Formats: structure tokens, C-alpha cells, sequence
């Protein structure tokens, strides 16, 4: 059950649930596993934030064991389309395209805190049928691959050939490693 | 030239006698001279000393003293009030360009809007600014005009009053003092009637009074301060990163002053944060402070830059400004010292040091009785 | 000495007639000697004292009897408030330097708000601060500046007044008394308006009235009570561990008063409860009154220890502060001497016991009237 | 169902759900199996008391039987993080993750109620696939006990080798027990 927070006004006093009144603050949470429906949430929520202040940033905590690749692109493809910066802050665990919308944010506005652990592993998938449509679905798996890659090292300045080999298997890695990685620039020990 | 000057300057008086008062006076300066009427002809650039001497302004043709105080004043002022660099050189450029000739027609020389945290050099750039001019400071505490009764005597004197002192405050403060400092400190306290008084000033430049009395602003600097929104810039927000509210702080300028308002401004400045750095600068500003006090009493007193560095650290406060260094001094070097300048050693002479101690971070006075 | 200490403190005159003014004044003063020109030459400390006087502000040089009593002030507080030793130091440290020198160039000498719980003392430290200093108290109550045709009073009078009386409340009492202590009871609960008119008052040190006078606030100590969040102290958390509630109302001192007022104030300090050891100091204070009240009808009042210790019990209580302390010593004490001072046994002067037995617990009067 | 009361205030009468009129006091209830959503629940809790009074202390009634680690570490960084003072208290049992909740928070603050009981373990997890993936994922749950035994000496003030052999092995302890191995400073009994 959700609690309800009272935020007192000027023009007077409005009862609001603790989810929602953070979101008035620019802090949208990505808890759980990624899904479409859960993104289109995230994704609602960043358009709105962006119309009531441009300019200000934008805080995402990130709380998630991984989830659908595709659905996380479209959170991913919403943040470096606004105009704010779209801080992000990995709380708890970070994995599968919840790390890769980790390092997608803004450059000097990623961090970790100081317990957290992040993994990164290759995409997982499959499908059953002929050996003609495994051939295309197999394709389009290492196409998303290349393509995530080509991405993370963007975000992270990484050469692509280190990427490849090291997320060709499950690296969990801590916070202070992910600095050194260049996941995030820094732990969030304070502002 | 006297006629078309006298009428842009001089404004209490019609155009026939006005410009006979200037040739009138031009040929009475000539003759005075020491030197036996030298210069006999009445040359061009010699009438714009009398329009200028009548009408209180500063002359064209600006003397080299008055050069060097308008270029050196680029870093006097920065040397009291360190930081918003880009606060002074707005007022810098308002000045330079209305005595370099290029300024406009019938507004002032600048009208400023200082907004921004507490604490910060909104104020006090204003003041410092009067002193490094040599002119006078006109202030106007508008805490006390946040009644309608109360604006009508800035304009004027209220038709109920019989007494003899008619006329309004401010429009008798500017004829005193035409080239000054007008400030109008907390400006969002005052009655909306006020900005009706101040947006014909800015746009045409003049506020006749009831009497009838005609003050020019063309002169006249104008700046008002205002802690509209600063409420935005001490809250903290509801995260683990505290956000930067200064785009939220701007909106709520922009519901009390209205776009016309805004729009007649020359500059709406906003005034930074004080840095770590600053602070340090800012200290030593209240050390010197302290030593002039001190100086009066026959009192001498050395600070290590390692005290000085520790009294950066515990008073260093982003939303409250500078201030807060002020009780740090006072906590810390004044009243260990008040004790002693009552009942103790430091009766005169001084000697005074003070040191951190490493181990007990606390500071160790040392006093001489000389 | 003289042109720079009058433009400083003498701010109502002009600064050729008011340099000369302390001259030809302290000239006067050297030929009125004792019994004939012990000093005929002038000196700068000839000089301070006129300026003390023409501005009725303390004078520097502090005699040895203004050091004994700004010392022993402290200690002499203390007999009377018991507990609050922290508001104390701020008060005596500020007067002293204010006195010895360091005070603030146009600041007051202290802008205090005392927050704390009922009973604490937060208006009797300011009320016997003034006997200590033998300066006037200027009392003004905030409960009645609660709209803002008030508020225009303490800077004003009425709109539409035709009497000669344009003066105000504020303005003319601190002009009358400028040494003095200004205290502005429960100011919480005014308008905010009130608050706008001490931003000048702190920062600046004057107020302008609206005729145009300008006050002067460098000696007259501000004290503001306030009972903000009193009803948040009173109530008790829902919760295991009962929580403090101080800071909870330094939550809403913050949405009360805006951040530049509280910027201004030199300290907020927080007044503790009353610990049980310290009641049995106030039943003491509590009781010498009532030997006072019963000197005057000849009647003197012994107390066993024993009965004073079972008093405080009966009326300890935290949150209710020390009121209740005299409502049980007025219940027990004054009701049954009053029934015999007015009605046999105490008409005439007779000493008086009143000692507690265990075998009832309550108290026994012993009237012995003589 | 979950029972509403009514706060009295000058402005007027405010209806409040059982649980949120207590976080107005500052009171966070941590019930139930440790999981990434109501994780954040307790988050966003802590964040909001800290904007409304960063100065208070907030307390943490622990009443759980332990759940996920990972999740659990969103609340201990930002039990830190904030500025005010997480007092913890255990009402009935406390477990792995639920414990170190409640050693987690300011000295002089935690406490446990005469009946609580508490247990402490290492980190039970299990993967199947690879030997190569099954040693990637080994390693963590090792790096991660060594925090957990880390952390928990930093407040306990045990050695590291004296919380190693005891957490090898459930081990519960009760309220006086407790006090002794360090988790707690008392009970709240009489205060
Ligand atoms: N940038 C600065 N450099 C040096 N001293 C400063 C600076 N800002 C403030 N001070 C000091 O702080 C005081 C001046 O504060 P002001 O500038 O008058 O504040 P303000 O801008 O009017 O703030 P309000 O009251 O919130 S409008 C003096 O004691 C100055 O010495
Ligand atoms: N700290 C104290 N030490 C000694 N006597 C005290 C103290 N506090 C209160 N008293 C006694 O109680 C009387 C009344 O205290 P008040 O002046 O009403 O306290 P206060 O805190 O100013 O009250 P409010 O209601 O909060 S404005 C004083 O005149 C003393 O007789
Ligand atoms: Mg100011
Ligand atoms: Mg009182």
C-alpha cells in the first residue's frame, strides 16, 4: 500500500501519494523487471517532466534485475531525445538494459552508491521453427548485440573489442569498478 | 548647441529665456577668467560646461580623473565584492556608455533588477558603487511603502496634508541629487502601484510631482534589489542530489513583475551562489573590518591563513550566503577579545595572533599588554 | 575625531554645522572646570564624551563601574533565570561588544529570536535584562499588529489623520529611548507584513518613518519571543520512542519567517525545559516574592526545605514549563494567608512556619501571631 | 482492511490511512519478505522525512524475515546517505538483511524489544549452467559475504574473524544476547 504524503502550498494544502509527489520533485524510479508496460510509465513521465521544466535535470534511480531489450530502448531513446539531462543513480542492482540506461545518461550526472553491484551479460533469446526463421531471429540477435555494444562504448569512451569480450559473458561488477569501467563517473557518497 | 542642449537638460524652464540664460552666463565665465580675455570668442564645447554646470550633470569631454576612476572601476569594486563579476560589469557598462555620449534619449543611464540567494552582494555592490562614484546613495527601503497611502507620498504629498513640506521623496531626492544611486531595496514587498511609478521612469525618464516639479532620471542609476524566489533557492529537494531550483525561482519573479515591467528593464540579473573560494575572500574582508576596529583602540591583530582557513570551513554555508561568516567572526575573534578589551590584558597596545590548533581543532589566542 | 564619530552617530544634521557643533560645545565644557581651567586643552577623548551625550549613546572609555556590571552580568542574570545560560551569553557577550568596540559598523547590537517551550523564560530574561543595564524597556505586543492598517502604525499614523501626530509607535519610542531593549512579544503571530519592516532594522539598523525621520537602532538590543511549534513540542510523537519536537519547530520558524529575516538574526536560540534540579530554584525565586509581598504587611514567611521539595513535585511539570509551579504556591500558600490576613492571626506582623509531615504529606501553618 | 483516522489541525480535518499518519511521525514499518518494491517504498519514505525535517531522527520498525540482499542495500546506503539518524528497533523476528537493517542504523539509537529475536547467516543463492558462468557467479556471492562481514563489524565492532565463524551457521540471538555481540545498544523495556 502506498503511502500519501501531505505538501503544503501557498494557495493551500494537496494530499498526494509518496510516488507521486517525488515525481513532481524529477525523480522517476525504474523498479522491476523492464517491461513495456512499466516503460511506458517511465517514458510518460519524462515527456511531462521535460514540458514543466526543460532545463532542469532529471533523476532516475534505477532498482532492476534486467528485463525486454526493446522496451528499454524506448526509455533509452526518450532520454537523449529531451532536452534535459537525465541524471540516473543505481540503487541496490543494476543489469541487463537497467545498466545500459545507467551509462545512457547525461555525461558528469551518473553515479553508484557505494554498496551497489551492476552486471552486464549479452542479450538472451531464442526461438523454435524452421532452420530458415531461426537464421533471420538469430541475425536480428546479433545485430541488437553490435548495436548495444556500439552504444555502451559510446557512453562509456571504451574501445568496442573490450565490450564485446567482456559482455560475451556475465561480469558483475561493483560500484568503484564501474568508475573505472566509465559506467558512472562517481559515487554518490553526498552532493 | 545652447539651445538644443539647454532643452535635453535643463527642463524647469521654457526655451527663450533658457537659451539666453546659457549665452548669459557663457560671456560672464569668459570674462572672469584670470587671464585677460584670452579666449575673447565663445568656442563650441565651452556652453556645454555652463548646460552641464546648471543642470548638475556630468560635462562632456570627460577629465582624465574621471577616465581613470571609470576604468579602474572594473576591480575596485571586485576587490569588496568578490564573485558576480557579471552583476558589475552591467553597471560598469551603463556608466561607461552614458558618459561616453552613447546612451539613451530620454531613459536612464541603467535599470537593474538584483534577485538571488541571501547573503550575496546585492546590496552591498550598490553601495560600494556610490562610494567608488563619490556620489550620494539614495536609498529606499520599500518595506515601508507596502500600503497604497504610503506610495502616494514617493510621487507626491497626499491632498489632506496642510503641511508646508509638499512635494514627494523621491521626486525631491533626485532634484538634490540628479547623478546618484537610487536603491530600492526589496522591491517585491512594495505595492503594485509602485511599478506604475517606476514604468514611466524607465520609459520616458521623468515623474512629474503634484506640485509640478520636474526630476529627470536620465542621470540617475537605478537599481533594485529583490528575494523574490529565494525561498526556492534554500529548499532542498526530495532526492538523494539536491537539484538546482533557480529555473523555478526565476518563475516566480515572472508572476510578480510583469512583462512590461521586465521588458523596460536593461538587464535582470541573477546573483551565483558564493563559492568555496570566495568565502576565503570574503573572510579577509571581515578580518580587515576587524582590525580598523581594533585600530582604534591602539589593538593589533594577526590571523594564520591556517585560522582563517578553519573559519571558511565551519561557517561556509551555499544557501545562506555570507552572513552566516559574519557570526563565525564574531563567535571566534570578537568576543574572546571583548572580555579581554573590557577586563583583561588587551587594555592597549595589542599584539594579538591567533593560531589552529591541529590536534583539538580549536583556535589559541595569544595576548600581549604591550 | 570629531567629523568622523558625528556623521556616524549624529545622523539628523549636516556635517559642517554638525562637526562644529561638538567643538564649540566642548569648548564650553573645558572652561567649566571645578574650580579653574584644570585643562585648558582639548583632547580626543573631550570630543567622545559630547558625542555621547548629543547622541544619547553609550560613551566609549567604559568607567570601571559600567566593567563590574557588564562582568557581574552575567551572574547577576543567573539569579534570576535558571537554566538558560546559553541565551545569556548571547545577550551579555553582544553588549560587551558592542561596548568594548567590535560591534557591527550600522547593525543593532543584537537580533535574537527566542524560541522555546511555555515557561522558560523566553520574556523574563528580556524583561530583568533591562533592570541589570537600567535601560528603558520598550514592550510591544504582536498580538495586536495582526492586520495591516496595524502595521502601518509602527512607521506611521492612519491614512486620512489630520492631527499633528504623524508619528509612530516604533520610530518615536526607539528616538525617545535609543539605548534601550526592544522586545516584540509573540511576533509569530502578527502579520508578516511586520517582518518585512525589521529587514531594514537588522541589516541596515534604521527605519524610516513616513514622514521622513530616520531611526536609529545601533544600541537598542532586539529581542523577539516567539511560541512557534508549541503545539508540536505538546504533543507527544506516535511512536515507541517519544521524540524531542525541538527541531520541529525550527521547521516552521522557517515557513513563518522568510529566509532573509532569518538571515539577518545574529542566533536562534532554542530554550531547554526545565530540569527538577532547577525547579527547586525557581520555587526559591517564587517564594522571596511572596516575602516581599508579605514585608510590606509586616508579616515574615519561614519555609522548611522538606516543603519545598514536596511543592516542585506537586507542580513539575515539562511541557507546562513553571506557571504551574505558581499556581500550587499560590493554592497552598497565598490562599490560607489570605484567609488569615484579612480575617485574624495575621494583622500584625508574626512569623509564619509552614513544614511538610510524612505521616499526612500535606502542609502544616503555624500562625503564631505576635 | 487497513484502518483511517483523523488528524486534528487549525486549517481543518485530515483523513489518513493507519500507516501514513505515522509517517508523519517519522515512523517507516519494514514488514515482510525484503523485495525491490517495497524497497523503494521505504526509500521514498526516507527521502521525503528528510526533505521535511533533515534534522529529526527517523525510526525503522523491522519486523521482517529477511529477503533479498541486493534489494536490502538500497536501504542501507541511503540510511547513511541521509543526514538524520535511522534509529531501528526489531519487533518480533529479524533475519538475514533484516538484521543488517537494524545494525545499520546510529549508535544510541538502535534498539530491540525484550521477545525480538534475531538471526544472522551468510547469503544463500544458487546458478546453474557453465562451469565457466557458475564460477563468474561463485566469485560474487564470496566478494559479496566479505562486504556483508565488513559492514556488519563496522557496526557490530566485532572482529571480522568472530562475525566469519558465527555466520557460517544460522545463529539467532535474542534481545540480551544481542546487546552483547554489538547489534543493538539496549532495550526498550524501560529506556
Ligand atoms: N559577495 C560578497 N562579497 C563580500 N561580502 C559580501 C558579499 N555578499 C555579502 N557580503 C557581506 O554580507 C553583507 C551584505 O549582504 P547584502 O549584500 O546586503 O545582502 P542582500 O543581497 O541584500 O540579501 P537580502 O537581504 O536577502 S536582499 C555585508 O556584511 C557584506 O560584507
Ligand atoms: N527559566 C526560568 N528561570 C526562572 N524562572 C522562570 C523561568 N521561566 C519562567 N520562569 C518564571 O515564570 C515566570 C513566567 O515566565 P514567562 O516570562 O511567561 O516565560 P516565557 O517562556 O516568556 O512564556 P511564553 O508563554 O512562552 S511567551 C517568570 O517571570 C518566572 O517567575
Ligand atoms: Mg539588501
Ligand atoms: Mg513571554
Amino acid at each position: 500500500l502506498v503511502p500519501m504524503v501531505i505538501e503544503q502550498t501557498s494557495r493551500g494544502e494537496r494530499s498526494f501519494d509518496i510516488y507521486s509527489r517525488l515525481l513532481k520533485e524529477r525523480v522517476i524510479f525504474l523498479t522491476g523487471q523492464v517491461e513495456d508496460h512499466m516503460a511506458n510509465l517511465i517514458v510518460a513521465q519524462m515527456l511531462f517532466l521535460e514540458a514543466e521544466n526543460p532545463e532542469k535535470d532529471i533523476y532516475l534511480y534505477i532498482n532492476s534485475p534486467g528485463g525486454v531489450i526493446t522496451a528499454g530502448m524506448s526509455i533509452y531513446d526518450t532520454m537523449q531525445f529531451i532536452k534535459p539531462d537525465v541524471s540516473t543513480i543505481c540503487m541496490g542492482q543494476a543489469a541487463s538494459m537497467g545498466a545500459f540506461l545507467l551509462t545512457a545518461g547525461a555525461k558528469g550526472k551518473r553515479f553508484c552508491l557505494p554498496n551497489s553491484r551492476v552486471m552486464i551479460h549479452q542479450p538472451l533469446g531464442g526461438y523454435q521453427g524452421q532452420a530458415t526463421d531461426i537464421e533471420i531471429h538469430a541475425r536480428e540477435i546479433l545485430k541488437v548485440k553490435g548495436r548495444m555494444n556500439e552504444l555502451m562504448a559510446l557512453h562509456t569512451g571504451q574501445s568496442l573489442e573490450q565490450i564485446e569480450r567482456d559482455t560475451e559473458r556475465d561480469r558483475f561488477l561493483s560500484a568503484p569498478e564501474a568508475v573505472e569501467y566509465g559506467l558512472v563517473d562517481s559515487i554518490l557518497t553526498h552532493r | 548647441a545652447a539651445v538644443e542642449l539647454a532643452v535635453k537638460y535643463i527642463n524647469d524652464r521654457h526655451l527663450p529665456d533658457k537659451a539666453i540664460d546659457v549665452i548669459d552666463e557663457a560671456g560672464a565665465r569668459a570674462r572672469l577668467m584670470p587671464v585677460s580675455k584670452r579666449k575673447k570668442t565663445v568656442n563650441v564645447a565651452d556652453i556645454e560646461s555652463v548646460v552641464a554646470r546648471i543642470a548638475r550633470i556630468p560635462e562632456k569631454s570627460v577629465s582624465q580623473s574621471d577616465r581613470d576612476t571609470l576604468k579602474n572601476l572594473g576591480d575596485r569594486l571586485k576587490m569588496l565584492v568578490f564573485g558576480q563579476d557579471k552583476a558589475i560589469e552591467a553597471l560598469t557598462e551603463a556608466i561607461k556608455m552614458a558618459r561616453a555620449g552613447l546612451g539613451h534619449e530620454h531613459k536612464p543611464v541603467g535599470s537593474f533588477l538584483f534577485a538571488g540567494p541571501t547573503g550575496v552582494g546585492k546590496t552591498e555592490v550598490t553601495v560600494q558603487l556610490s562610494k567608488a562614484l563619490g556620489i550620494e546613495l539614495l536609498r529606499f527601503d520599500m518595506s515601508e511603502y507596502m500600503e497604497r497611502h504610503t506610495v502616494s507620498r514617493l510621487i507626491g504629498a497626499p491632498p489632506g496634508y496642510v503641511g508646508f513640506d509638499q512635494g514627494g521623496l523621491l521626486t525631491d531626492a533626485v532634484i538634490k541629487h540628479p547623478h546618484a544611486v537610487l536603491l530600492l531595496d526589496e522591491i517585491e514587498k512594495a505595492h503594485p502601484d509602485v511599478f506604475n511609478i517606476l514604468l514611466q521612469v524607465m520609459d520616458n525618464g521623468t515623474l512629474t510631482d503634484n506640485n509640478g516639479r520636474k526630476a529627470d532620471f536620465r542621470n540617475v542609476v537605478l537599481v533594485m534589489t529583490t528575494n523574490a524566489g529565494v525561498r526556492e533557492t534554500e529548499r532542498k529537494s526530495i532526492g538523494l542530489i539536491h537539484q538546482d531550483n533557480s529555473t523555478d525561482a526565476m518563475e516566480e519573479i515572472k508572476k510578480i513583475f510583469t512583462p512590461e515591467f521586465r521588458n523596460r528593464l536593461d538587464n535582470i540579473i541573477w546573483f551565483d551562489h558564493l563559492s568555496t573560494d570566495v568565502i576565503h575572500q570574503v573572510v579577509d574582508k571581515f578580518i580587515v573590518e576587524l582590525q580598523v576596529q581594533l585600530d582604534q583602540k591602539g589593538v593589533s591583530l594577526e590571523v594564520s591563513q591556517e585560522a582563517r582557513n578553519w573559519l571558511a570551513e565551519k561557517g561556509y554555508d551555499r544557501a545562506m550566503g555570507a552572513r552566516p561568516m559574519a557570526r563565525v567572526i564574531q563567535d571566534n575573534l570578537k568576543k574572546p577579545l571583548a572580555n579581554e578589551l573590557l577586563f583583561g590584558s588587551l587594555v592597549d597596545g595589542g599584539q594579538v595572533t591567533v593560531a589552529l590548533d591541529k590536534e583539538k581543532n580549536e583556535l589559541t589566542y595569544g595576548f600581549q599588554s604591550a
